[PDB]
């Protein structure tokens, strides 16, 4: 069964049918897609702004680091600047002791040569 | 998308870097005046990825030069194509780092990091549309490594939307340069795992493994070793220099190659392997999967790509080029990950490389770069399970438990590797 | 009139713009430069008050080289630079930064320089979409124009030629992705998609040209002819889809089941006439559809013939009863086992100088059958086989998409492909 | 920049320094009066504004005699008066007057000295202090120095060289006493000490040169050289270059195991009648040519770092060094998997005209840290233990105000150090 | 380091006191003007030790000469070389001290010390840099020994940290007849014992021992036995008088040669052995001045060496030789002879060579020993003073002056310990 549709200029159309069919009958707004796309952005930027808090956060334990090492030399220092203090006085303080030691018996001797020297006038 | 910016640090750094400007300008036709005479216009087509165009219709390559020792920069304006580099780009402190890694990434590489982030500021801002920043470094030493990784993280921090792409050298005991290679590569990756996009993996394992077997080279040198990286850099980077079909970028690259942000560790190969001074394309084909062409330590069929970027350079059939690549494919179909469908991506570029008619190169991701790590990982413990060399460390600033976690880290990476090896359909 | 708008997203929907304008320019004769020695054309190309015959189009890539070409090409000077928009940076093949990041800063932009066509339109009938399921400019950024074309021009016609990824010729391991990431945002606001399998496509130029690697511009050229054909009533005064929305009553009973299969003869090569019954023999191979996929693991809905050149009324019912006899082309049970047919007088025409040869006479098929549910399961099931280790999913997170949308869109494709099993 | 300052004590350090600064200036063609007809040496030379080279240096002495040939010497207008500082008493082999009696009154004034010429730097790596262990001002005043130099200057680099006592060549019997003690308290300040044998050069003097009986000009001149090996790396630019930060990372893995082990090649006679880049490297490992008398071989090396000079190309030093660690005889460390660091210097060696070694093309100098440098510690404890059981010679140290409990302090820390020496090469 | 300042005291002191300056002029070229007339600058390198430079380019001794008996001073005037010493330096006194160790120490010697001790100040102030003191005295006298060791004690209450150096010699009744000497001798040792630094131990026993035996004089003068006394200064002062490889000083030898302060008492020793004024027809070879150092026969204690061990020994070979060939034969003798060295203590003996060799001989080795054996002098003091003790013998000459018999008692005890200390390290064993 052929029934003719139109005719024109450039063309011509029409339907051919062969058999017909078995059964009869047949069985986001502009605000929702702006929001949409605007939290997209949102957690771009939230994804972006962790990721330069964490570069930020080592950025801190790097001078922390620079620091210590500051602090280790200052702590070195002055522990080597007791140590010598201490060490040069105790020093010091002996040598001058055993100086002082031995002037002490060799008065001690003269003492006794005064000492000899009276028995002598006594007899 | 358009201009990179190139950084190279340290003894290593630089010496590569400059033979990979040395590489690349005769294969745009640059002398070392900065004058161009070759006689393609696909040389100059993209050739302000790499180049500034100067006034005096020069060509200044868009490469910054650091070193915390000044010495290797003045052997480098001597070399050969010295002449060529922007004299303003040269970076360079004078204590030098000692071969220490927290000396590099603590007190004398802060002292002149600035210095170094200045001069990349006013190359990114005489260009017009940034794509990102292209590395070269050892990991072993203590610039390269420990300044070039507090590099990275401070660039990332002023550009957080750029690729940042690395070749990193790995050591090896069979050509070493310090007896603390093992602390400096390890606290490396540590900052390469959370902090670059992409990363090649050169092995001073492998370049020595390749001069000495299949090159035949009974006492490999530096320059022989250089050799191969030279004609790696190259291979790599084809596809963003000369104007193909796919147009590439550091940013699709990295979106094609790396599935988890974590496994952006490269294989990179080359077939011919060739020495100083001195080819079908069905076998062209095959050497991808040859050990003997990686430059990287590690067997592939001892494990499985992820994905895999080929590179045929030369004339050549692309009807040829994809049945063999399909070929191989299928018959080591073993050998790829079933959960990434056609993960193989082949460009032909017609331009060969200087000496040869026909060459191929190889990107690959695979879970078989745990070995690499894993060696890595025994020599650090093999040391620190000792506390050797230690103070050395401590004394910058560093707390010890900066060196379990960086190690702790690369195991994870080791374990993250084995869990895809593993993973099925 | 019935003006018709052509908008051209990323590279492939830009490239295959320029070999439409191309042929349509060479049908019509326009030459370049725009002057020209029926009026139906004006539908596609409106006028200067200079002579000159602007095609009423938009092209959309982010990327300057591919825009370029059209600004410095052979029909250069054609276009005004206010319908080619471009960009600095790529949506670097991730769907996600082509309908989130890219989407929000030149979406109101483009839907401007689109607003200033529509404009010049007495009767506007809706647009025609061209873009790829691949690339992320032409995924992502075309769900997003879509979207808002249907909140922007309520009641018009929206027809896509989506080209569908092949392996062979494709640029990027996430173009599955990007494919079932585009149909679940588009679906409800497209009426008629034709898609063009790049495979199926390139398998065509191989054994019916003589080419044994194909490029682009050899598939966009046979891809122009299928345009052409599905246009060609449109731009002369033909009989048959003679308006847009004539379209969808012809071949999309179903508003979801909207992508037809379109089969197209004779390819003849030009380094070598045929009649009309074998021509329409030609029509029933699957070795000539623009989509891979077997007609008779589905029944049809509908099934329109578009004959162009010389063909007589009586040659093409003979052709057609040849078929009944011998082949069985079962419809559904609600639908009349026929076709519509149209014959266009004007006579196909080639680009001089390409590979396709001049013939006196073709045809192009349209038909909605359950067989193009193939081409969805082979996509979807790359989609599994990647998103269930989530492999690549970080880079559309990272551009601020949810991974539920991964999810979301699957479920969409699953109740598609139930829709067409339900049906068939 | 990058300048090191050289500080010498007592006769060992005076003399040594004469055989050092004459070798630099003829390395460096530096006439006597400090001018010349690479700008390297600059490390070690500051320049006064005539073009006049003066080196970064002190030369201390307690006693004016040896001082005294300096100021009268050759190279007498080569430093400034004020760098050459003496007192009137020496030490009398006295540590304890070294360090405190004797040394306390002039400590002040070097280190002022030192403090101007750490001003004329603008990169200063650190101090090289060349002194005696036997000497009583090479050991208390070092000791004194070394304390007083991390008061002033923190944790910046001290590196030590060294003279070991001998029997053959000694001058004092207490040696034993005064090398524990500035052992003892040097340890904490010293980055990393290279020691050398003065029984090992003297017979090295014998064998090698023929000299019958050395003097202290054939033992110093020889020691010079490896000096320059060691330093020519900062006064020159070469291929391979160590500096001073290079060498303590490089060599001590652990603070107190910080006594390398120095090895010289080729010493020949001048009058007999080339050697390759693999004979001179197998010769660093060869007992014969020790600067310190160990056995390597039993021993393990924690670390060996090679200096080349002269005529040498990489390629060679790989090749040699490829056959080294193929030696099983030469063990290393179960922590240790890369131990070479390589230098290469490419002026050749320098030799003084009038001296007995020859000139060569090309010489090494490597210096190594094994475990066996601790036999070396061994020896002197045991003289040490001999005296000490008996507090022989102890009154005079007590008498100028040490205590005994510096004594056993002092040898229980050399104790710790001979354990720790056994702990790092455990498996 | 470089000035020394010398004393010489009582009849013993001055007299060998003059024959060191003779001897030591010779050896520098100083007649007994002053005025230098040697060959070699070697003779004043290091002339500053001993003498002063004076106007009219002469040297002065920097010599003190002490005496409570006014007759020696004349008699060192009248001898060879008594006009070059400082005239200003000569102090004396009105009577001797008969013999009396208290008389010299407490009483008489208290007197003149004073004086002495202004003569003393004025020439260490005139001094750069002052090593120390160096005293000639006799033990068994009353001056010498007694003043001698009063000044020795007041010397060091001014200078404590200058070095105080003894030559001392010891009685022997074979040479002295006087029986109250081993009295003498005991007090003064207990005061060298506590105040002095280093004593060379002169022994006239040893002395008339090597006339007689070795020199074939039947009846030895003091001029005999002096040739030895002069030829031992001339040869333990060589290395401070002359430039050599050590810069030795008083200290240095002190540091190195006495372990525990009261073992300071050195045996001296020296080859060849000969007769004052006898031209010597050949001299001897270096194994053969080696040999014979270590010979009993040649020490000026009389103590026989391998009876004790060395603690330390310090050796100086003189003239023209091979120091290849000393240091041979040398190390030769110890390994040889290794059971008189003590073993815990190391390269225990150190040996110089000068080219410059005494007048008369061509070769020359002197000895300066730390041994042991030197208990046996003490012991044979410790004797004959306790046989006369026993029986308060003379006693009131002393306790007539002022003194004490618990201080004799004291003396004894402390040279008896110093005995015992000489026999504890003998016996030590390093294990
Ligand atoms: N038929 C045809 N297909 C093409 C053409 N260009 C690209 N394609 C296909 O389109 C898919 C990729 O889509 P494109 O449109 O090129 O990508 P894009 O969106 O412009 O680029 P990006 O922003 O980098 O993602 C792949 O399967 C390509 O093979 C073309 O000219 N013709
Ligand atoms: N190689 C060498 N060793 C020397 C030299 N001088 C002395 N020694 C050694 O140094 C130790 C003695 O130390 P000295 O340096 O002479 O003593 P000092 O530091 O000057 O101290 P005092 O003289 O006690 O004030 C012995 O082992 C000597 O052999 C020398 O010129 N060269
Ligand atoms: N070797 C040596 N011994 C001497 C000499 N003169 C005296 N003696 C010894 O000295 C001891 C006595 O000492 P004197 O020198 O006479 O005593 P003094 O200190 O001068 O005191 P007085 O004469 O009593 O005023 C005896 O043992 C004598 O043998 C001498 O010239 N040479
Ligand atoms: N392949 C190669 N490796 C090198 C080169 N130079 C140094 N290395 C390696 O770099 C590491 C030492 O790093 P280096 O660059 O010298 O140190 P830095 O200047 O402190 O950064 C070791 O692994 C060496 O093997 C070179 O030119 N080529
Ligand atoms: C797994 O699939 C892919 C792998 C890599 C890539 C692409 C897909 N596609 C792209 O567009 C970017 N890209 C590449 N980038 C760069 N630089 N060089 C090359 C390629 C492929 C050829 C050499
Ligand atoms: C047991 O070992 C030693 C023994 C003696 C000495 C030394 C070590 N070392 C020294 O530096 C001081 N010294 C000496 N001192 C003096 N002083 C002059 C006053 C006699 N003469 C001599 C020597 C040795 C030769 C003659
Ligand atoms: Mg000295």
């Amino acid at each position: 069964e052929v029934i003719e549709l139109n005719k024109a200029t450039s063309g011509q159309s029409w339907e051919v049918i062969l058999k017909p069919p078995s059964f009869d009958g047949v069985p986001p707004s502009l605000e929702e897609i702006q929001k949409k796309l605007e939290a997209a952005e949102e957690r771009r930027k939230y994804q972006e702004a962790e990721l330069l808090k964490h570069l930020a956060e080592k950025r801190e334990h790097e001078r922390e680091v620079i620091q210590k090492a500051i602090e280790e030399n200052n702590n070195f220092i002055k522990m080597a600047k007791e140590k010598l203090a201490q060490k040069m006085e105790s020093n010091k303080e002996n040598r001058e002791a055993h100086l002082a030691a031995m002037l002490e018996r060799l008065q001690e001797k003269d003492k006794h040569a005064e000492e000899v020297r009276k028995n002598k006038e006594l007899k | 998308m358009r201009e990179i910016v190139h950084i190279q640090a340290g003894q290593c750094g630089n010496q590569i870097g400059a033979k990979f400007w040395e590489v690349i300008s005769d294969e745009h036709g640059i002398d070392p005046t900065g004058s161009y005479h070759g006689d393609s216009d696909l040389q100059l087509e993209r050739i302000n990825v790499y180049y500034n165009e100067a006034t005096g219709n020069k060509y200044v390559p868009r490469a910054i030069l650091v070193d915390l020792e000044p010495g290797t920069m003045d052997s480098v304006r001597s070399g050969p194509f010295g002449q060529i580099f922007r004299p303003d780009n040269f970076v360079f402190g004078q204590s030098g780092a000692g071969n220490n890694w927290a000396k590099g990434h603590y007190t004398e590489g802060a002292e002149l990091v600035d210095s170094v982030l200045d001069v990349v500021r006013k190359e990114s801002e005489s260009c017009d549309c940034l794509q990102g920043f292209q590395l070269t470094h050892s990991l072993g030493g203590g610039t390269g490594s420990g300044m070039g990784t507090l590099l990275i993280s401070k660039i990332r921090e002023e550009y957080p939307d750029r690729i940042m792409n690395t070749f990193s050298v790995m050591p090896s005991p069979k050509v070493s340069d310090t007896v603390v290679e093992p602390y400096n590569a390890t606290l490396s990756v540590h900052q390469l795992v959370e902090n670059t996009d992409e990363t090649y993996c050169i092995d001073n394992e492998a370049l020595y493994d390749i001069c000495f077997r299949t090159l035949k080279l009974t006492t490999p040198t530096y320059g022989d070793l250089n050799h191969l990286v030279s004609a790696t850099m190259s291979g790599v980077t084809t596809c963003l220099r000369f104007p193909g079909q796919l147009n590439a970028d550091l940013r699709k690259l990295a979106v094609n190659m790396v599935p988890f942000p974590r496994l952006h560790f490269f294989m990179p190969g080359f077939a011919p392997l060739t020495s100083r001074g001195s080819l079908t394309v069905p076998e062209l084909t095959q050497q991808m999967f040859d050990s003997k062409n990686m430059m990287a330590a590690c067997d592939p069929r001892h494990g499985r790509y992820l994905t895999v970027a080929a590179i045929f350079r030369g004339r050549m059939s692309m009807k040829e080029v994809d049945e063999q690549m399909l070929n191989v494919q299928n018959k080591n179909s073993s050998y790829f990950v079933e959960w990434i469908p056609n993960n193989v991506k082949t460009a032909v570029c017609d331009i060969p490389p200087r000496g040869l008619k026909m060459s191929a190169t190889f990107i690959g991701n695979s879970t078989a770069i745990q070995e690499l790590f894993k060696r890595i990982s025994e020599q650090f413990t093999a040391m620190f399970r000792r506390k050797a060399f230690l103070h050395w460390y401590t004394g910058e600033g560093m707390d010890e438990m900066e060196f379990t976690e960086a190690e702790s880290n690369m195991n994870d990476l080791v374990s993250e590797y084995q869990q895809y090896q593993d993973a099925t359909a | 009139m019935r003006e018709c708008i052509s908008i051209h997203v990323g590279q492939a929907g830009v490239q295959i713009g320029n070999a439409c304008w191309e042929l349509y320019c060479l049908e019509h004769g326009i030459q370049p430069d725009g002057q020209m020695p029926d009026d139906s054309f004006n539908t596609f190309f409106s006028e200067t008050g200079a002579g000159k015959h602007v095609p009423r189009a938009v092209f959309v890539d982010l990327e300057p080289t591919v825009i370029d070409e059209v600004r410095t090409g052979t029909y250069r000077q054609l276009f005004h630079p206010e319908q080619l928009i471009t960009g600095k940076e790529d949506a670097a093949n991730n769907y996600a930064r082509g309908h989130y990041t890219i989407g929000k800063e030149i979406i109101d932009l483009v839907l401007d320089r689109i607003r200033k066509l529509a404009d010049q339109c007495t009767g506007l009938q809706g647009f025609l979409v061209f873009h790829s399921f691949g690339g992320g400019t032409g995924s992502g950024f075309t769900s997003l124009l879509m979207e808002r074309l249907s909140v922007d021009y309520g009641k018009k016609s929206k027809l896509e030629f989506s080209i569908y990824p092949a392996p062979q010729v494709s640029t990027a391991v996430v173009e599955p992705y990007n494919s079932i990431l585009t149909t679940h945002t588009t679906l409800e606001h497209s009426d008629c998609a034709f898609m063009v399998d790049n495979e199926a496509i390139y398998d065509i130029c191989r054994r019916n040209l003589d080419i044994e690697r194909p490029t682009y511009t050899n598939l966009n050229r046979l891809i122009s002819q299928i345009v052409s054909s599905i246009t060609a009533s449109l731009r002369f005064d033909g009989a048959l889809n003679v308006d847009l929305t004539e379209f969808q009553t012809n071949l999309v009973p179903y508003p979801r089941i909207h992508f037809p299969l379109a089969t197209y003869a004779p390819v003849i090569s030009a380094e070598k006439q045929l009649s009309v019954a074998e021509i329409t023999n030609a029509c029933f191979e699957p070795a000539n559809q623009m989509v891979k996929c077997d007609p008779r693991h589905g029944k049809y809905m509908a099934c329109c013939l578009l004959y162009r050149g010389d063909v007589v009324p009586k040659d093409v019912n003979a052709a057609i009863a040849t078929i009944k006899t011998k082949r069985s082309i079962q419809f559904v049970d609600w639908c009349p086992t026929g076709f519509k047919v149209g014959i266009n007088y004007q006579p196909p025409t080639v680009v001089p100088g390409g590979d396709l040869a001049k013939v006196q006479r073709a045809v192009c098929m349209l038909s909605n059958t359950t067989a193009i549910a193939e081409a969805w399961a082979r996509l979807d099931h790359k989609f599994d086989l990647m998103y269930a280790k989530r492999a690549f999913v970080h880079w559309y997170v990272g551009e601020g998409m949810e991974e539920g949308e991964f999810s979301e869109a699957r479920e969409d494709m699953a109740a598609l492909e139930k829709d067409y099993e339900e049906v068939g």
